[PDB]
């Protein structure tokens, strides 16, 4: 899901 | 706080292809995924596709997949949207919107979800030229009188009565598209039947894109 | 894909009466990933809800999201003025998103039937070699509502359009033009122009007619 990636990235930024 | 500022209206040639940029201030723009939707005249809306910027990862609806390109500028923040081969039904007003943010700031966990949203652009796919409208008369218990803003393009055209002092029961109804391709708009007001012969009823019309600026008077 | 159907398309309601919209998904929804927007006429959407039941700061409270899977509400507790209003779900649990076609929540009131006005051409017009003759049904409700035009009884197809104004904001009534349109020639040709109405408000059709020249 497309709509998912950028909560992703946020956690990795973290 | 985040803005989304879209680039103006723009008639576009049946055939044509059309970008529409989106300026993006506050918050991140890198991170934080960007769509658009459209929204054609009484109509519903329409989810188009979407990018990730720091990422270059598109996602277009299968609808507009071949049609379209999605592209984001960091050094600016802005994304485009290039929508082409363009047909009468893809006039619309486009969005541009950025998905939320949790919190607690304009920085925090994404919500996927549309929190912002720009001020929309109207692209009409037309193949016809700037026009003034002509004002005609309707002329008039309880008495109707109005104008017709007859044979203008583009959109829109503004009416006031009395130069805005007169609201009460004024009614101006949306634009109609006439086979012509020029569109014609009426706007009407009813009043006291007596105070027909006492008072003055001025209809002011504005379109600014032909600079016709007409008031005209209503009478029996 | 997931179609989202919103049904019905508009609920006419009372001032203060609580709302429940309905949006059922073709299939499970992944992660409540389903979302509701506001939007009024000439403005952009706003975020209501997002993921089935959260409220952005800044939504009213009497705004609020409930179910899960295939089967999702937006409850508005108290309609104020304001929120009478179209209202979208936006399902983004998979990447193609889709949106459901909205449901309008409009003012119940009264019925009013529509108040009918014929116009001739203008001599203006007549000059240029056009004839518009505009017929006005004003203030009626509830919105569904038709004109027809007859030329010397002959029942007109294909030469008119019409457009309807917003619900009012004051008496909550609906007013809908059309304009029948001929060239001089044509229009020169006939004698009576007539337009017929119709509304739940009226018990029989309701005729406005003019006989051109006079
Ligand atoms: O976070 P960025 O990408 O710098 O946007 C502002
Ligand atoms: O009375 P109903 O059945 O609602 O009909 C309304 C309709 O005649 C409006 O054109």
């Amino acid at each position: 899901n497309w709509f998912d990636i950028t909560n992703w990235l946020w956690y990795i930024k973290k | 706080q985040v803005q989304l500022v879209q680039s103006g209206a723009e008639v576009k040639r049946p055939g044509s292809s059309v970008t529409v940029s989106c300026k993006a201030s506050g918050g991140s723009f890198s991170t934080y995924a960007l769509s658009w939707v459209r929204q054609a005249p009484g109509r519903g809306l329409e989810w188009m596709g979407g990018v990730i910027p720091l990422l270059t990862i598109t996602n277009y609806a299968p609808r507009f997949q071949g049609r379209i390109t999605i592209t984001a500028d960091r050094s600016t923040s802005t994304a485009y949207l290039e929508l082409n081969s363009l047909r009468p039904e893809d006039t619309a007003v486009y969005y541009c919107a950025r998905e939320g943010t949790t919190g607690w700031g304009w920085l925090g966990k994404p919500i996927g979800a549309f929190a912002h949203w720009g001020q929309g652009t109207l692209v009409t796919v037309s193949s016809a030229s700037t026009k003034g409208p002509s004002v005609f008369p309707l002329a008039p218990g309880t008495a109707a009188l109005g104008c017709l803003v007859k044979d203008y393009f583009p959109e829109p055209v503004t009416v006031s009565w009395n130069s805005g002092a007169l609201t009460s029961g004024v009614h101006t109804f949306p634009a109609v598209l006439q086979s012509s391709g020029l569109y014609s708009l009426s706007s009407v007001v009813t009043v006291p039947s007596s105070s027909l012969g006492t008072q003055t009823y001025i209809c002011n019309v504005n379109h600014k894109p032909s600079n016709t600026k007409v008031d005209k008077k209503v009478e029996p | 894909e997931i179609v989202l159907t919103q049904s019905p398309g508009t609920q006419s309601l009372s001032p203060g009466e609580r709302a429940t919209l309905s949006c059922r998904a073709s299939q499970s929804v992944g992660n409540n990933k389903l979302a509701w927007y506001q939007q009024r006429p000439g403005q952009a959407p706003r975020l209501l809800i997002y993921g089935a039941s959260s409220r952005p700061s800044g939504v009213a409270d009497r705004f609020s999201g409930s179910g899960s899977g295939t089967d999702f509400t937006l409850t508005i507790s108290r309609l104020e003025p304001e929120d009478f209003a179209v209202y979208y779900c936006q399902q983004y649990g998979q990447s193609l998103s889709t949106f459901g076609q909205g449901t309008k929540v409009e003012v119940k009131r009264t019925v009013a039937a529509p108040s009918v006005f014929i116009f001739p051409p203008s001599d203006e017009q007549l000059k240029s070699g056009t004839a518009s003759v505009v017929c006005l049904l004003n203030n009626f409700y509830p919105r569904e509502a038709k004109v027809q035009w007859k030329v010397d009884n002959a029942l007109q197809s294909g030469n008119s359009q019409e457009s309807v104004t917003e619900q009012d904001s004051k008496d909550s009534t609906y007013s809908l033009s059309s304009t029948l349109t001929l060239s001089k020639a044509d229009y020169e040709k006939h004698k009576v122009y007539a337009c017929e109405v119709t509304h739940q408000g009226l018990s029989s059709p309701v005729t406005k007619s003019f006989n051109r020249g006079e």
